[PDB]
């Protein structure tokens, strides 16, 4: 059963991929102010999860769902921006940029490692099919 | 349904999987949304074992009737 | 429209007066 | 021939990605020449036309004043893609080509 | 066109060049009495805005316009200016020189980290195309 | 699903 | 369960 | 479902299993043929 | 009226014809005439080289086909 | 002999490759040589000749970019390029002669 | 002709005077 | 043929 | 246990607190 490690690491890769892109995202708005509708750009991140339906023993990983980051709203005074609070309070978001670069990291180096699983599988996959021949 | 039947259904099987993965290289290279370029280069891989797994079906099958056809009788 | 797109049409030239023509 | 039919996609591909890096390494090249236009094209309509070129010309960002409207930042990262894809072209194209090998070597 | 990751750094890059272009811009002008028609220099701002292209999941960051601060202007006394009110008050610009450099880091501090994000995922996105060879 | 993956061609077509 | 991956689980919680 | 390690393996035995039965009918015709290009 | 010869000739001739392309546009590729490209050149190679592997194939598998014929015995 | 006439034209660009590479490396390590003026060859020409007669090649000298007291006429950055490009041609060069001889040894494979 | 072209004849020497 | 490679013969010199 | 080794029962959740 070595085909299943196909599925196993390809959604290992776009897991990967689906958090490296939101670490991205949330590192390149650190600066931000202002959403599309107006409401202060919220970090965002992933979750994680087993990828076994009810009765799988193990599987890949999948990413269930897209959370907002639990952390205070960075509080800036500056009460002459036109985005303002009832005390001049601006928020901005509340991105940890030690915490995005390591994210960022982690992915890509989560990423090669399956990559090369899928590497090995394939050249065994070819050996196997080269059996008795 | 027979053997013959098998092996054109396992051939259409082979074919619809390569076209499916040109297919998915196509639309990623044409720019289209949502298409991800790990999943083109992991069908490719499966497109390219499942290819490689009919080749050798049908060299091991050449053989046997190539046995089979020597027979003196 | 966006900064970066494509368009068939030339910027128009990029003058800086000093003083109001 | 029904071979130029299977690989007419990447091979067209291919060289449109290659024009479309001759194109940005010309605009980096002149990036100082005052009054020079940044020029493009746009990937997939040029791909189905050749399947079934024409410049236009990239949007300002910001404005100079010797009328130089490339800009580094864009170009570099469209650069960058253009090589990516361009290996991804040929990975691609050399995957077919070595299928259709195996086929045949017995 | 561009790779997700790709275009959100990139966005990045470009919206940190123009607030550094702004920056520059406003400390030139700390000193200007009259524009080209007559009006003193206004400090500009850039404002930043999550280009959140699908629904509130991920998104680089892009600039709607570049807006004029509502400040009170500098008021210097100096009757004898073609410029001055009928009190004699001739107006500079409201440019702050802490500010400015301070964003002027700032700036260059998140180019920073985006050209390294690039960098960082660059070599893993060589490394995906060897998969399928 | 919700959110595109970061090797995937840019969500805005 | 799993939960987020990363900076967010391994960084000191909360108490509660 | 089925995996290369066990598709491989049975077409493999089948391939030495129809040898075998071709190579022992194979001597068995020969020694009848034999046997009856005799001349009494 | 078909012809397995003259099916052969025009066989022979395009494999022929697709290798001397290629030939040529790696000649003018080499000289140095503008509007030719190095993943064209290499392209068209690979294919004339498919095309040979192609015709290689089929006289092996003709050749044995009349070989076979031709030991049997009457 | 056949055989040489349909590699001739690889072989000869190849070897022509190699004696302007061997040029352009004598430009490299004379950069710094007054009164040196930078010697280099035509390429299409070269062969053209070297195929319609029969096998000196003809040393022109590269116009100067910009004047230097000590006489010398080596551009640094043109001779890197061409030199970088002319290595790219080489392993061109080499890739088709391969593929030629390698057809031909897979035409013989019985 | 162009700076970086090719030619036949060797460039005329190159001499930087004091005075003229 | 040469000389002096780099700082004696890229300075303006009295004839001679 | 030894480290590397396998065991039948699942390791128990770790946690680390800031205050005891």
């Amino acid at each position: 059963a070595l085909l299943n490690i196909f599925d196993i690491a390809g959604s290992a890769l776009a897991a990967q991929s689906k958090r490296l892109n939101v670490a991205a995202s949330n590192l390149a708005n650190a600066d931000s102010v202002t959403g599309p509708d107006g409401q202060p750009y919220r970090a965002k991140q992933v979750v994680f999860q087993v990828d076994a339906a009810p009765g799988q023993a193990t599987g890949g990983v999948k990413v269930a769902s897209v959370i907002e980051s639990q952390a205070p709203e960075k509080l800036v005074y500056e009460p002459g921006n036109p985005l303002a609070d009832a005390n001049g309070y601006v928020k901005m978001p509340n991105v940890d940029v030690v915490g995005e670069m390591v994210n960022t990291m982690s992915a890509s180096r989560s990423y090669q490692a399956n990559i090369e699983v899928l590497n090995t599988v394939k050249s065994m996959m070819l050996k196997t099919l080269t059996l008795g021949q | 349904v027979s053997f013959a039947g098998q092996l054109h259904a396992a051939l259409d099987r082979i074919s619809d999987r390569q076209a499916a993965a040109r297919v998915q290289a196509e639309k990623f290279t044409l720019g289209e949304p949502g298409i991800a370029l790990n999943d083109v280069m992991a069908d490719m891989q499966k497109a390219s074992v499942s290819m490689q797994m009919g080749i050798q079906v049908r060299n091991k099958l050449v053989a046997a009737y190539q046995e089979v056809m020597s027979m003196q009788v | 429209g966006v900064p970066g797109a494509l368009s068939n049409q030339p910027a128009p030239p990029n003058e800086a007066p000093i003083a109001t023509p | 021939d029904r071979l130029d039919a299977a690989l007419r996609f990447q091979q067209e591909a291919l060289n449109l990605r290659a024009q479309r890096q001759e194109i940005l390494a010309a605009n980096i090249a002149n990036a100082d020449t005052p009054g020079y236009q940044a020029r493009d094209i746009d990937f997939a309509s040029e791909l189905k036309k050749v399947m079934v070129v024409d410049l236009l010309y990239r949007v300002p960002d910001q404005p100079s004043l010797d009328g130089n409207t490339v800009d580094m930042d864009r170009e570099r990262t469209q650069f960058a893609d253009n090589s990516l894809k361009y290996q991804m072209g040929l990975t691609v194209l050399g995957s077919q080509l070595k299928g259709m090998m195996n086929v045949l070597q017995g």
